[PDB]
């Protein structure tokens, strides 16, 4: 019953978070207990084989294969190649039937998107990193999928829609600011989702005594900032897009794909997995020339 | 001075403490042992906060600021720049507000009156030790407790209430809210009758209780009465006061997440799960 | 400009080209707080202006199956993230409707 | 035009004015009895002045 | 030592202790209830090896936090 | 109050009463033992 | 020492009063009765009521209000009954969207909103003339009815506010906790209501009103033994209750009110917690757009260090947009 | 034994047990109907074998 | 001892087993809040195995 | 009003009762410490 809280503004502003000590125990050890530990990686030398790869094509053979296994046990379960390929022909992209492997041409569109979060959103995700494991852990599907529903879900604001802000910076009344109050409280609901997302208050990203402030504010409204921008780029750009290649029972009412948010990598923690580092130790997922000052082995 | 039927009730007697040695008037205040410790505590709480106003930023009123320590500091006493000198001036508070209410139960023993007021003013009291020991206590540290500054004390109420979302859904808070807008319809309601009967329009005798009593029942459909109005007055407006520590020492020590999700239990009843 | 020149033969602190007798700091009012001088200049510290907001040229209504008949703004929020009852899931949103020629 | 002075301003000086007259309403209203003070030095008012003491007519009954 | 009872009605007596032992027996249960090795009504089931134990300790990656970081 | 012999009948029923409810607790603990010692 | 809290010995009276005071037109509507119950805490009848014309139709206009309000809410659970008690504190009839401005709306989409505010509105009103003409018959002043033209003022400018910005859009949704999501989002959007020193003045009152009257219900409790609640003639006939009221404050806090006097420190304290807070109403969004930034020019802002600092280009890349239209299609990304 | 009717009025003792009958059998009925184990109106039909069980340890 | 004439032993033996009784739950639920007494979910740990708090 | 006599009397079932309480407290700890020694 004891309450652990984290002071994260200046004193007596209450900027502060609250935990239930029992209730973050049990949230912390479910996450341990599961978490899949990493291949070792080994360095030889020679030139790939490879019939069909797209995406890691700067990777060795080595570490090409030391990926698929991460990719098996983050995704299907260890060593669950079956999930994805036609086991007697990887380079396959249909079954015999001719079929096509829907999963394995979504995994390679996920590679991608992975590459695109962990090198072009370092501003958000910084040197933890994504893996496949953030979001799947372990599962098929994520957490947090959304469909299309309504026009006014505040979900949308994580994909085609922009402005969110409402408060005047200016002591008068102006024409610069025409909001409504059902606009402040549309902005209201979304901030409790991310709040809730990340299992914290609204303290944690602003001085609520004028919340449009940033100097007021702490550092993490700005990560949480390009947060909005990251997801934008992958539910348009790679999760929406997705569309023909789901079978139908993955598709929403609409028709359309599923998209992601906050909570689907963040699951009710202030950072993934607890801040867990998983993709220095997988250079095929950086996206990037160097992990933290370590160079990518690029053949 | 004293007022013209006065000096027949300045008699010793009915202190707790100091007997006859403190039992005297200075000009129309009674002192007695708590009037001494009351301006003692008055005096250090005072110059205290002085000194927090003196070291820092500005003397601007609006802006004076003493803060709590940080919460590392935990349950002891942090450097005085730091928190410490908060610490001192609660402890200060403490002492003053406990002796104004010693202090008026001697004054109420003195004149033959029952203990009433003392203990109204106890529910006040209530409320600040909720705010600045209960509470910080059952958190781990004094640095829960809000900053001491005319306007720095509100950005402490904002932020607390946005701790849990949106505090608005607050169940005990609810009832504290409901108790303080009843009392200040009660209050208007009972003044303004009173006011109406010995203050009838030019040329009308003085009114009486009947017709107060008449007028009350078409308003609520019911008569209350002159002892009840008076109950309820005091229910209401101390009942607001203990309705609100409740309502604050729930938030943190017994409740964490937001308070829109408290409601779930209500959702969840099998009659309609 | 950030401290005081300091005497290389002693170590001791030059204030005005004259020696001072002990550790010197610079003073500061608690944790370095200084009052705001100006709407503007808080204003300065902050981001710029909110940009215009994008609106659209002319409305299209949603199908009818997409229109919610709670208009409570914050509902989504308040309400519907924790009430999972398939009944009242079902009536979020109105049912179906269509012209009875058209059956 | 005026930068400083603003409409919520004057209409707090507007109620400060007012709030400030009430308030010397109200004590002279608290003064119809027990006034003036007896002292060692004489009748006392204090400040402001009470309002004279108020006499009360009943009603003829029916 | 009956001589206790002579300072009470014995009918106010059992009142009193009828209402301690159902307080105290009410407690006892939902205490238990609560806890994971003995929430019997969903692991009753269990077999005393297979029955939860409180962890000997917890455990984590260096870089994780249960906490978020902050002063 | 009440004379000393009708003290001594009443303190009588309750030692008995103590003790016999004390024994249907210890079967009562004999039993939750054997299903799931908590030591 | 007995506490006066409540009544061990209640009188009942066959004959009754209840049977107003001569009072001329209107009719006296049911007979009197006892609660045991009430006469506990207060005084035992429970009886009858005076309408007249302005309360007969004060209740029809305000009962219309009342449907339509439930009625609406029904329909917003589908008319199932189960979820309309289940949900009643999330439910509202909500107010008309914005880009209407003043103009009328569609009846689903706050039309029914602006009749529920009329006719609760006329109701009010029709409320606050049955008062003043009762008040009048009993031969009493208008202290009461003018009490609750101060409530009604603070009523009103969730009208005039409205009215005075543009739009309807901003009027208070009818319900539960709607009016509170409401209230919350009133204060985010104009840069936090702490810092409007009218609302800092309606709080003072409003705490100053508790103040007032758990001193006072106190005050009264503890001379009630001396026949201090009898209020009356301890003001046309001061006795030894009302000199120890009097010592008691002065004795405390170097000044005393009157036994009548406190009954206007009372009233004045009620009226101007809504006074003031009309007033801090219609200066919000009309006069003061962001309080917080009123407070920062007026001085009211206590600093603290800085917990973020912005780069130049921080600054603008962190400006967003004001919130716009809601986006009215379903988007296909696939090329 | 039956000397306690003359202690206590029947009349009054009836009144209070059965209240405290219903008010014990209506908790025990909800706690178990809350529960997954005993959810029996929604999975009664299920054999005893398919009935949920409440985790146990990993044994590790 | 004449501390039975001081003091009412009514009024002390109703005292002493109020006070006895709130000082056994406070250290109760003390210890069962505490990682190494928390008995109900790890009283079955061997001495060896129970938690004991850092160096 | 107590007698020395009635004092006498009382004393000698006070003070076994509080030897009866600590003896069975004293047992309790030292199974306890047995079980998971404090120190
Ligand atoms: C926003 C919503 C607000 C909501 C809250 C609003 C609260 C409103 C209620 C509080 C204010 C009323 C207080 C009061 O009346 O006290 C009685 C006192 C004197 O009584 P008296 O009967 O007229 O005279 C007695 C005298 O003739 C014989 O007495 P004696 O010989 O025994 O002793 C000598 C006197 C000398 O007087 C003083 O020392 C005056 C002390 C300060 C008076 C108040 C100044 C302003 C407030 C405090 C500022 C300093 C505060 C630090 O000794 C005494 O009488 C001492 C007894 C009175 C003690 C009063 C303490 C009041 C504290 C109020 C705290 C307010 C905090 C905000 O009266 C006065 O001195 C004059 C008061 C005049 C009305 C105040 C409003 C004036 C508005 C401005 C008009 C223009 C300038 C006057
Ligand atoms: C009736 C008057 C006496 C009494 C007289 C006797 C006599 C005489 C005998 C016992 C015997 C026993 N009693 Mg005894 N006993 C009483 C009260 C108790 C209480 C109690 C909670 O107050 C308890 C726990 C016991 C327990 C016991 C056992 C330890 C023991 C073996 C029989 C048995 O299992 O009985 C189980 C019973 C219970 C757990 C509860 C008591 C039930 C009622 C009160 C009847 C007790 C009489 C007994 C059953 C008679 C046995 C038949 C023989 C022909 C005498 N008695 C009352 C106060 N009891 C026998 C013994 O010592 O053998 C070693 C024995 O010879
Ligand atoms: C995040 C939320 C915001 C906030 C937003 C607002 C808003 C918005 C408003 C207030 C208002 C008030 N707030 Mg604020 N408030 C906050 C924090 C606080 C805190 C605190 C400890 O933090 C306190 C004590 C207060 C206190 C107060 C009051 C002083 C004031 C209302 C006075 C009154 O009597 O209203 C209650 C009285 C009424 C509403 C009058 C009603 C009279 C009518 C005639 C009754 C009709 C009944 C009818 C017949 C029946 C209808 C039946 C139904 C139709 C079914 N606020 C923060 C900063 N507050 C109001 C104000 O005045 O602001 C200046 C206001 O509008
Ligand atoms: C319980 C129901 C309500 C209540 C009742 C109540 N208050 C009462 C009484 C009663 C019945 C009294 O008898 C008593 C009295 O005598 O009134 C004249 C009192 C009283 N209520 C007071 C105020 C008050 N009551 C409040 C609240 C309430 N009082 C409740 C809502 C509030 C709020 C909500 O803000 C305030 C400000 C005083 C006028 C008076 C008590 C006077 C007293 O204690 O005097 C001795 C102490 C001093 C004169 C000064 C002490 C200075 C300190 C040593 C230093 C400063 C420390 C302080 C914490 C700083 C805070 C800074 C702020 C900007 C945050
Ligand atoms: C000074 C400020 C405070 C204040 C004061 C105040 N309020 C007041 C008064 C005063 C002095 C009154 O005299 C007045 C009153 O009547 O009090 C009992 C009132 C009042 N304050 C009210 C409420 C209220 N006051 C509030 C607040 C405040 N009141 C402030 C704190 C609040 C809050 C905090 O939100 C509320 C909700 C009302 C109880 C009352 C005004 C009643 C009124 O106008 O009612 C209009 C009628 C209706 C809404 C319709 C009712 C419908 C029936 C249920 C239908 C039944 C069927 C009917 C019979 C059919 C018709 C058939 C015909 C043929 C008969
Ligand atoms: C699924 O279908 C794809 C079709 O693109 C097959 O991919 C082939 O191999 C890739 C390396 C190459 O890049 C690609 O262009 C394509 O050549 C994939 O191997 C899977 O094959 C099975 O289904 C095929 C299909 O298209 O239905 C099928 O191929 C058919 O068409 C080719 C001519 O394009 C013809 O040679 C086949 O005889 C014909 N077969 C049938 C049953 O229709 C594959 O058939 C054969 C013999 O490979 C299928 O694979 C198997 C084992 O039967
Ligand atoms: C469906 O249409 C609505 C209405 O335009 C789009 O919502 C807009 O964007 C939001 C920021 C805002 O909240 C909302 O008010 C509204 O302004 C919604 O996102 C969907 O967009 C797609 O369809 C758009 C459409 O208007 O039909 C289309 O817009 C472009 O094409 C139309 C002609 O078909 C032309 O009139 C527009 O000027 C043009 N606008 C732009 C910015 O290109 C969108 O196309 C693009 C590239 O945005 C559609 O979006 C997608 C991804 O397909
Ligand atoms: C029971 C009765 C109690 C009465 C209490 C009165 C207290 C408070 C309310 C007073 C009314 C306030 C009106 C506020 C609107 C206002 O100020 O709007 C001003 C114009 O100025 C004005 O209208 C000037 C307004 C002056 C108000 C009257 C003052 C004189 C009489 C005092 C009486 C006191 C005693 C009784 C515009 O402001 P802006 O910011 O847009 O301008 C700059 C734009 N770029
Ligand atoms: C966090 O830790 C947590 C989890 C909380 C854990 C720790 C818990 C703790 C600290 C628990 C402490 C427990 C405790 C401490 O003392 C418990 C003490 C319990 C006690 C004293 C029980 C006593 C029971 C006595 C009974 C049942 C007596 C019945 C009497 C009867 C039946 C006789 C009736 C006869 C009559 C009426 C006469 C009729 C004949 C007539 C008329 C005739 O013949 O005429
Ligand atoms: C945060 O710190 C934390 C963790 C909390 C740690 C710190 C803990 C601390 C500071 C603990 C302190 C503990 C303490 C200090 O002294 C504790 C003191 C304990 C004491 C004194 C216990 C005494 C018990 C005595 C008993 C039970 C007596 C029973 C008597 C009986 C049965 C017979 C009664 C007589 C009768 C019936 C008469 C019949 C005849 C009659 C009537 C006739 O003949 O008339
Ligand atoms: C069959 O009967 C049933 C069962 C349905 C009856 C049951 C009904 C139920 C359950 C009703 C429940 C009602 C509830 C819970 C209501 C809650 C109300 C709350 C909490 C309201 C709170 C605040 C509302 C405010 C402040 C609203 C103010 C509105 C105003 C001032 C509107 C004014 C409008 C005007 C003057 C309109 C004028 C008309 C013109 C044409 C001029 O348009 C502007
Ligand atoms: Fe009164």
């Amino acid at each position: 019953a004891a309450t652990d809280t984290v002071q994260v503004g200046y004193r007596g502003t209450a900027m502060e978070q609250n935990y239930d000590h029992g209730d973050l125990k049990t949230k912390f050890a479910q996450v341990k207990l599961p978490q899949s530990p990493p291949p070792a990686g080994e360095s030889p030398p020679g030139p790939l084989p490879w019939k069909n790869v797209q995406v890691l094509n700067d990777i060795s053979i080595a570490e090409f294969n030391r990926t698929m296994i991460a990719m098996s046990t983050w995704v299907a379960g260890t060593g669950n190649c079956a999930y994805c390929h036609n086991v007697a022909a990887f380079q396959d992209d249909t079954l015999p039937n001719g079929k096509p492997l829907y999963t394995k041409i979504v995994a390679r569109r996920m590679l991608q998107m992975t590459r695109n979060i962990n090198g072009n959103y370092s501003q958000h995700v910084k040197n933890t990193g994504v893996t496949c494991y953030t979001c799947h852990m372990g599962k098929p599907l994520p957490n947090g999928l959304w469909f299309y529903s309504s026009q006014t879900d505040y979900l949308r604001h994580y994909l085609d829609r922009d402005g969110a802000r409402v408060i005047t910076q200016g002591v008068a009344p102006s024409n610069a600011n025409r909001s409504s109050t059902k606009q402040a409280e549309w902005t209201y609901a979304l901030m409790i989702s991310q709040s809730r997302s990340l299992g914290v208050n609204c303290t944690y990203c602003h001085n609520t005594r004028q919340f449009a402030s940033w100097r007021e504010a702490p550092p993490a409204r700005v990560t949480a900032y390009h947060g909005i921008l990251m997801l934008r780029d992958v539910n348009q750009n790679y999760l929406a897009p997705l569309q023909p290649v789901y079978p139908a029972v993955r598709l929403g009412a609409m028709g359309d794909a599923p998209k992601a948010q906050c909570v689907t990598c963040h699951n009710g923690a202030y950072k993934p997995l607890y801040g867990a580092q998983m993709a220095k130790d997988f250079p095929a997922m950086w996206g990037r020339a160097d992990w933290n000052g370590v160079p990518f082995p690029g053949i | 001075a004293m007022l013209s039927f006065e000096k027949k009730y300045r008699v010793r007697g009915g202190t707790l403490i100091g007997g006859d040695l403190f039992d005297f008037w200075f000009g129309p205040f009674y002192v007695g042992f708590f009037g001494v410790t009351t301006i003692f505590f008055v005096t250090l709480g005072t110059l205290l906060c002085v000194w927090g106003a003196a070291m820092g930023p500005t003397w601007n009123l609006w802006q004076i600021n003493i803060a709590p320590p940080d919460l590392k500091y935990g349950l002891g006493l942090a450097p005085l720049r730091e928190g410490g000198l908060w610490q001192i001036i609660t402890l200060c508070a403490l002492g003053a507000f406990g002796s104004w209410a010693l202090r008026q139960a001697e004054i109420a023993r003195k004149l033959g009156m029952g203990m009433h007021i003392p203990w109204a003013y106890g529910g006040a009291i209530l409320a600040y030790t909720t705010l600045v020991v209960i509470r910080p206590f059952l958190l781990g540290a004094w640095g829960h407790g809000f900053p001491y500054g005319i306007f720095s004390h509100l950005d402490w109420v904002s932020n607390v209430g946005y701790q849990y979302l949106h505090f608005h859904y607050n169940p005990a808070h609810m009832i504290a809210v409901t108790f303080f807008f009843t009392n200040c319809l009660a209050l208007a309601m009972h003044g303004s009758l009173i006011l109406s009967v010995t203050n009838p329009p030019k040329g009308t005798p003085t009114g009486t209780s009947e017709q107060e009593n008449v007028f009350f029942r078409d308003l609520l459909g019911y008569s209350i009465g002159a002892i009840g109005i008076h109950r309820l007055g005091l229910f209401l407006a101390v009942g607001a006061a203990v309705w609100s520590a409740i309502c604050i020492v729930i938030s943190g020590p017994f409740w964490t997440q937001g308070w829109p999700e408290w409601w779930n239990w209500w959702l969840n009843l099998p009659i309609w799960k | 400009p950030t401290a005081w020149p300091v005497d290389p033969t002693t170590g001791q602190t030059l204030i005005n080209g004259r020696p001072v007798v002990g550790r010197v700091f610079i003073m500061r009012k608690t944790d370095g707080t200084v009052k705001y001088p100006n709407v503007a200049d808080v204003v300065a510290h902050e981001a710029l202006a909110p940009l215009p907001p994008v609106v659209g040229s002319s409305y299209q209504q949603a199908p009818i199956t997409n229109q919610r008949r709670m208009r409570g703004i914050m509902i989504q929020s308040t309400l519907w993230d924790m009430d999972r009852k398939r009944s009242a899931t079902r009536q979020r949103y109105y049912p179906a409707s269509t012209p009875a020629n058209q059956l | 035009m005026m930068e400083y002075i603003d409409g919520a301003q004057i209409a707090l000086y507007a109620f400060w004015l007012f709030f400030f007259g009430l308030i010397i309403y109200l004590r002279r209203e608290d003064k119809r009895e027990g006034y003036p003070l007896e002292s060692p030095q004489g009748p006392r008012d204090g400040w402001p002045k009470g309002a004279p003491k108020k006499t009360y007519v009943h009603r003829d009954h029916g | 030592m009956h001589r206790i009872w002579l300072m009470y009605d014995p009918r106010r007596v059992m009142v009193a202790l009828v209402g301690f032992l159902a307080v105290l027996a009410l407690v006892i249960h939902f205490v238990l209830l609560s806890s994971q090795r003995y929430s019997w009504i969903e692991n009753g089931t269990l077999g005393a090896d297979q029955a939860p134990v409180g962890a000997s300790a917890p455990a984590a990656a260096a870089e994780m936090s249960p906490l978020p970081p902050g002063r | 109050g009440m004379t000393e012999e009708e003290a001594r009948r009443f303190h009588g029923y309750m030692v008995t009463g103590t003790l016999g409810y004390v024994v249907v607790a210890s079967v009562a603990h004999f039993l939750a033992w054997s299903w799931r010692p908590w030591f | 020492e007995y506490q006066n809290l409540f009544t061990r010995v209640q009188v009942r009276t066959v004959p009754e009063p209840g049977i107003p005071i001569d009072e001329s037109t209107g009719t006296r509507y049911g007979t009197g009765t006892f609660s045991y119950l009430a006469g506990k805490f207060g005084d035992a009848q429970i009886g009858p009521i005076y309408l007249g014309w302005a309360g007969v139709l004060s209740l029809i206009f305000g009962f219309i209000a009342i449907e339509i309000i439930g009625l609406n809410m029904w329909a917003s659970v589908g008319w199932d009954p189960v979820e309309f008690i289940r949900q009643l504190p999330w439910l509202a009839l909500e107010p008309p969207p914005p880009q209407y401005g003043l103009r009328v709306p569609p009846l689903n989409q706050g039309g029914w909103y602006l009749m529920a505010g009329f006719f609760l509105t006329v109701s009010i009103i029709l409320w606050w003339i049955r008062i003043y003409r009762r008040a009048r018959a009993l031969q009493m002043g208008s202290h009461l009815p003018w009490a609750f033209a101060s409530a009604i003022f603070l009523y009103s400018t969730f009208f005039f506010q409205p009215l005075l910005v543009g739009s309807w859009s901003e009027m208070v949704p009818f319900g539960i906790f709607p009016h509170l999501d409401w209230t919350s989002a009133f204060s985010i959007r104009y840069g936090n209501l702490y810092y409007n020193p009218f609302h800092a003045l309606s709080i003072a009152f409003l705490y100053g009103s508790a103040v007032l009257f758990a001193m006072h219900g106190a005050t009264i409790l503890a001379v009630a033994r001396m026949g201090g609640e009898r209020e009356i003639e301890q003001i046309t006939d001061r006795g030894t209750a009302a000199e120890r009221s009097m010592l008691f404050w002065r004795w405390c806090m170097g000044f005393n009110a009157t036994m009548e006097s406190i009954h206007r420190w009372a009233w004045w304290f009620a009226v101007l917690t809504t006074f003031t807070g009309g007033i801090g109403i219609l200066l919000t969004g009309t006069v003061v757009d962001n309080w917080y930034l009123w407070g920062v020019k007026h001085g009211l802002v206590a600093p603290y260090p800085a917990q973020n600092q912005l780069t130049p280009e921080q600054q603008d890349l962190l400006r967003g947009r004001y919130q716009g239209t809601a986006p009215d299609s379903f988007p296909s990304y696939v090329v």
